[PDB]
RNA sequence: AAACUUUCAACAACGGAUCUCUUGGUUCUCGCAUCGAUGAAGAACGCAGCGAAAUGCGAUACGUAAUGUGAAUUGCAGAAUUCCGUGAAUCAUCGAAUCUUUGAACGCACAUUGCGCCCCUUGGUAUUCCAGGGGGCAUGCCUGUUUGAGCGUCAUUU
RNA sequence: CGUGGAGGUCAGUGACGAAGCCUAGACCGUAAGGUCGGGUCGAACGGCCUCUAGUGCAGAUCUUGGUGGUAGUAGCAAAUAUUCAAAUGAGAACUUUGAAGACUGAAGUGGGGAAAGGUUCCACGUCAACAGCAGUUGGACGUGGGUUAGUCGAUCCUAAGA
RNA sequence: GUCGAAUUUGGGUAUAGGGGCGAAAGACUAAUCGAACCAUCUAGUAGCUGGUUCCUGCCGAAGUUUCCCUCAGGAUAGCAG
RNA sequence: AUAUUGGCGAGAGACCGAUAGCGAACAAGUACAGUGAUGGAAAGAUGAAAAGAACUUUGAAAAGAGAGUGAAAAAGUACGUGAAAUUGUUGAAAGGGAAGGGCAUUUGAUCAGACA
RNA sequence: UUGACCUCAAAUCAGGUAGGAGUACCCGCUGAACUUAAGCAUAUCAAUAAGCGGAGGAAAAGAAACCAACCGGGAUUGC
């Protein structure tokens, strides 16, 4: 608040009274009288350089350089060593990148969506997310950030016929349209090598 | 500097006249028909001291021409005027001490 | 003699209780309240006194009538009575 | 214990006035007993019964007056709609919809047409 | 003083009734954290300012 | 206060400027509000195209006179040459500007052609109220674009 | 050599740091437009079986009526018939009422619970005196009504 | 090197004891610091790759709070003055009763009031705190009781004035 | 010292901050007077005083020139990284 | 189409975490001070549940010592954790007008490492 | 005499209306100094704070006695 620490009429006593020249509350009869005020070293005072709303919050990035980072992230998903080094359990997956049938886009139920993901080798990555849930280690718990968990596979599609809703409740699994790939998902924490399951229609549309 | 003594008197706070014991404003009669054409006789009732005034005052009673009552006038007494004396005021008054002409 | 011996001569009140605001701020000889300005029609208030406004502003009291305006507006200032339903 | 509002509404004003007197007499004797007993919670229901009777009597009297002023263009201010001060001073629906003869001819002749970009 | 207006006497009557201890049965109520009357007044310590 | 080889700067911050700082935190919020407002306006106005037809005019000044843009409304002469009155034109979705005048034959002919093409591409529902349900086209500018001659 | 003084450890004091906790604060975004002479905001004084405060309320006083829910309230006492029900509740909702003395505050005054006038009614052997109850009497301005003023001025009689 | 918070990761640690705190006990680093054992304790917390800041105190006659030496020290010496016995009580130089010795000496340490205070008035119960010793006592604490007008005042009148 | 008066004093009332009041001391105007008190402008400005919080490694000064209402301060060149 | 540190209804944060954050997380614009305009605090945490310690004994009493409740009285309404300054007791050591420090070794106490 | 007109009054005449509060934002009036200029008076701070009057959910502005000098544009408001 801009008025915090300045809702007083305090005035310095000046020298000659054997006390520091800090401004002091006037009046008497309350205990607050005579105490220091207005200072960044004073209890109940104003902080040094109070924070303002016109601090810069968002950052501009060149559009072409932004697309450069996205293209590098996509190419990193095809390197098995990078995917393993990012913590994904793809040790016994036959080929990277993993491409599945287009009918995955038409799955309506979570139960059959999970079965399809496990049948192509993503079972171990799913179990990693479930067993990694932990309580946060600080004051962020009561700032609506109470639990943390690992990131699972990313499923990329060309047309959404129910795949988005079917995987919505699965912990750690998120979907993405091939036309609007997000760098925040492809390189979480600025670490390359996201485990991506491509749909055949989406894989063709990359060209 | 500050406001000097003679400037402060115009505000009239503690420099007003002390008029509690005054007998009243000393004035002649109002100029009327009897005064401007003839004369009217008045009687001196008493001669009294007035606070704040060196000269004594005389109380003179006249009759009201237009209704039945008495009217009281406060005059400044001249030398020789005495209680019980008749006072004549008007255009046709005689040339005697105490008369108003 | 201007200190302790002078403090012993204090037995006449400059201010008494105000009929409007209830503070001991009604000047006896000036016949006016130094806090709310009574008997002037308006209540005295000043922008340099931000705290003074806060002590007496709307919401510091009971709001006997203004409490229910929002509820009445939310129902569109309806007239009549609620009809008897089942159960 | 206590009276029922729906039972009181089926009674004439003469009966309600008599019942109010009886409740007042009962309240007076209970206050005498309160000075001796350690506690007397029964006095609460008697006070609420008096409040209920006064409520029903006031409802009947106000309803009767509404029949006397039915249809008339002037009614007592307590029987008029409250709303707000500003809402009572605003133009009525009839006043706000008034138009001049010149304007209504234009409105009928050239109203906003309904059209689409098809062919 | 012995001579007092009605307003002053009414003001003094209310202050007398507010100067009493808190009842004990209130302290046993669920979620009760009140211990002593923090607005207690003594005639020789704090003046009413009247 | 003046030192080194630096450009002379003029930063006008000697008033109480911090009391008049406007940060557009609601840039994304206002975009949602405008899109919501456009959607609810389209549903309110039936199949009407949400915008009025505009003429093509020459931009003033020697700097910008090489281009044509959209003007406020068709002149009275342009409307009359199209074969209808100004009052009826306003109720049919055509903007009319009475203070613009025609002095160039090229501009006048082009705006006449725009009005004729617009009339042949719209359907006017009768006042009876049968109102056949036709699909709503949300833009008349896209349907009738402006091309540089 | 003890006492005494000093340093360290254990246990016990003094004090309330640290750690963990949070029905609070702060900032951003979205939606809405509703005070008052039909007496507002604010102030005073009162109201509970046992309450000082806070909260609620106005002599119908931690509430009345109405609607919904469907069995509590709870510190104790009490009430129990309120339990297959026009019905428990410090419940929710809320469109009917009550709303002391005040306050722009309005019969005149107010450092006074001070002093008048009018209408209807009741009592005191009473249109006149006294008392109870009910209802009234501020100012500026607008439209209308009524009663008037002025050789300002018109017409018409003697 | 260390601190609050943020993205990622170690499918990290933990009620079979997390964090914090105490520990002339052990180990690593030139150092900022890091690690382990023991005790106390009770619910969250850490390593690594990166992001971010209201990020590191011995001082400012610094702010708030707490605590020392001084020190059982300065002192508790104006207003002539106290003493014996009994009663009460766990307890009496100080409470009550009696006796004695004294003082105020009628411009009083007497008997009433105006301002101002506001229940301090009275009785019963009662001593943790207050009465700079004491206390069974109190203007203290708890619970109750008490202010009665045609003639006393206000109310009415006018003064300077508002 | 003075003690029957230019006496002492209660209550009421009047004068308000560049104003008041003053048998005059720059006295008094609520312990405040060679211009009261309260809140705000206000985090007023300071070439002047004080303070300015972790480690290690490498390099390492100046009190001199010219101009300035410049002489307890800056600009400028030099020295340093 | 624009404005909005007020009012009412909502959703949020790489914000603060009881000397912080609004002055106020609590009977806070409260207690209290000033003739007045105004000034204006401090103060959050027993335990899952009071199960808030029956009874015995000493004392005039406050309390103490036992017993008991509880997972824990190293949680007892002076209540979670309980640091420092400062203090008591016990144990060890030194001390001829300060104390404390650096290098080296004696003495006392105490301790890890390898027994391949 | 009688009846109009004009103007000006009265009534506890019939029916209404204004005041006060709030004031973040809005429409006006009034109006400083600290400060900067390394001093200082014009200037700056600022057509700002304080003071006063008046509204709404927005207010105000608004369909040109406009801008232009072009092949002309065409109410107001905001970016
Ligand atoms: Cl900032
Ligand atoms: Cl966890
Ligand atoms: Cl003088
Ligand atoms: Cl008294
Ligand atoms: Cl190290
Ligand atoms: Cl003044
Ligand atoms: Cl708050
Ligand atoms: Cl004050
Ligand atoms: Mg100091
Ligand atoms: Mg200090
Ligand atoms: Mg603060
Ligand atoms: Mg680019
Ligand atoms: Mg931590
Ligand atoms: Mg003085
Ligand atoms: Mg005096
Ligand atoms: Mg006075
Ligand atoms: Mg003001
Ligand atoms: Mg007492
Ligand atoms: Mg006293
Ligand atoms: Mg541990
Ligand atoms: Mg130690
Ligand atoms: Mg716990
Ligand atoms: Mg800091
Ligand atoms: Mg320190
Ligand atoms: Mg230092
Ligand atoms: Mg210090
Ligand atoms: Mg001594
Ligand atoms: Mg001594
Ligand atoms: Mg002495
Ligand atoms: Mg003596
Ligand atoms: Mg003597
Ligand atoms: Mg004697
Ligand atoms: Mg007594
Ligand atoms: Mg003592
Ligand atoms: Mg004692
Ligand atoms: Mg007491
Ligand atoms: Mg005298
Ligand atoms: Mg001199
Ligand atoms: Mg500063
Ligand atoms: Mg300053
Ligand atoms: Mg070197
Ligand atoms: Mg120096
Ligand atoms: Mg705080
Ligand atoms: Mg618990
Ligand atoms: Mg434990
Ligand atoms: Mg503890
Ligand atoms: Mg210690
Ligand atoms: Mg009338
Ligand atoms: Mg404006
Ligand atoms: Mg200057
Ligand atoms: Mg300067
Ligand atoms: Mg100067
Ligand atoms: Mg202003
Ligand atoms: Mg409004
Ligand atoms: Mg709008
Ligand atoms: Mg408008
Ligand atoms: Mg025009
Ligand atoms: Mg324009
Ligand atoms: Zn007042």
């Amino acid at each position: 608040s801009e008025k915090a620490g300045h809702q007083t009429s305090a005035e310095s006593w000046g020298t000659g009274r054997a006390v520091a020249r800090i401004p002091r509350v006037g009046g008497g009869g309350t205990g607050r009288s005579g105490q220091g005020a207005f200072g960044n070293m004073c209890r109940g005072g104003r902080m040094f350089a109070p924070t303002k709303t016109w601090r810069k919050w968002n950052v501009k990035v060149n559009h072409n350089e932004k697309r450069y980072a996205t293209a590098s992230a996509i190419a990193a998903t095809a390197v098995a060593s990078l995917v393993l080094a990012r913590g994904h359990r793809v040790e016994k997956i036959p080929e990277i990148p993993l491409v599945v049938s287009t009918d995955l886009e038409s799955i309506q139920k979570t139960k059959e969506a999970v079965a399809a993901l496990k049948a192509v080798g993503a079972h171990s990555d799913l179990l990693k997310v479930l067993k990694s849930k932990k309580l946060r280690a600080g004051k962020g718990k009561y700032r609506n950030r109470r639990w943390t968990q690992r990131r699972g596979p990313l499923v990329v599609y060309a047309e959404d016929n129910g795949i988005v809703k079917a995987l919505r409740n699965v912990p750690g699994v998120e979907t993405a349209n091939v036309a609007s790939l997000n760098l925040l998902q492809l390189a979480p924490g600025a670490h390359l090598g996201r485990f991506v399951i491509w749909t055949e229609a989406a894989f063709t549309k990359l060209d | 500097g500050r406001v000097i003594r003679n400037q402060r008197k115009g505000a009239g706070s503690i420099f007003t006249s002390h008029t509690r014991l005054r007998q009243g404003a000393a004035k002649l009669r109002t100029l009327d028909y009897a005064e401007r054409h003839g004369y009217i006789r008045g009687i001196v009732k008493q001669i009294v001291h007035d606070s704040g005034r060196g000269a004594p005052l005389a109380k003179v009673v006249f009759r009201d021409p237009y209704k039945y009552r008495l009217r009281e006038e406060i005059f400044i007494a001249n030398e020789g005027v005495h209680t019980g004396q008749f006072i004549y005021a008007g255009k046709k008054a005689s040339l005697n001490v105490g008369n108003v002409l | 003699g201007k200190g302790t011996p002078s403090f012993g001569k204090r037995h006449n009140k400059s201010h008494t209780l105000c009929n409007r605001c209830g503070r001991r701020s009604f000047h006896v000889q000036k016949k006016t309240c130094s806090s709310c300005g009574y008997p002037a029609a308006k209540t005295r208030s000043y922008n340099w006194g931000a705290k003074a406004k806060r002590r007496h502003t709307t919401g510091t009291g009971r709001m006997r009538y203004l409490k229910h305006v929002s509820r009445r507006f939310k129902n569109g200032f309806q007239t009549g009575s609620a009809s008897k339903a089942s159960a | 214990a206590g009276v029922k509002a729906y039972e009181l509404r089926t009674k004439s004003k003469e009966q309600l006035a008599s019942q109010l007197v009886d409740l007042k007499k009962e309240l007076a004797e209970l206050k005498v007993q309160k000075l001796s007993r350690p506690s007397l919670p029964k006095i609460k229901t008697v006070r609420k019964s008096i409040a209920c009777v006064l409520t029903v009597i006031n409802e009947q009297q106000r309803e009767a007056v509404r029949q006397l002023y039915k249809g008339k263009k002037y009614q007592p201010k307590d029987l008029r709609a409250k709303k707000t001060r500003a809402l009572r001073r605003a133009l009525t629906k009839f006043e706000a919809s008034q138009v001049t003869e010149k304007q209504r001819k234009k409105q009928i002749a050239f109203p906003q047409r309904k059209y689409a970009i098809k062919a | 003083a012995s001579h007092k207006t009605f307003r002053i006497k009414r003001f003094l009557a209310k202050k007398q009734k507010q100067n009493r201890p808190i009842p004990q049965w209130i302290q046993m109520k669920t979620g009760n954290k009140i211990m002593y009357n923090s607005k207690r007044r003594h005639w020789r310590r704090t003046k009413l300012g009247l | 206060a003046i030192s080194k080889n630096l450009p002379i700067l003029k930063n006008h911050f000697r008033k109480h400027w911090q009391e008049r700082v406007k940060v557009h935190f609601d840039q994304a919020g206002k975009k949602v509000s405008r899109r919501n407002a456009r959607a609810t306006r389209a549903a309110k106005i039936a199949p009407r195209p949400l915008d009025l037809l505009r003429p093509v005019v020459r931009a003033p000044t020697v700097k910008y006179n090489r281009k044509v843009r959209a003007g406020r409304g068709f002149t009275l002469a342009e409307v009359k040459a199209a074969g209808l009155t100004a009052a009826y034109a306003r109720t049919i979705g055509i903007a009319v500007d009475h203070r613009r005048q025609n002095r160039n034959q090229e501009i006048f002919d082009a705006n006449v052609q725009r009005l004729k093409e617009y009339q042949s591409k719209i359907i006017v529902f009768p006042r009876n109220g049968k109102a056949p349900e036709a699909e709503q086209v949300l833009s008349a500018a896209a349907t009738f674009p402006i091309a540089q001659p």
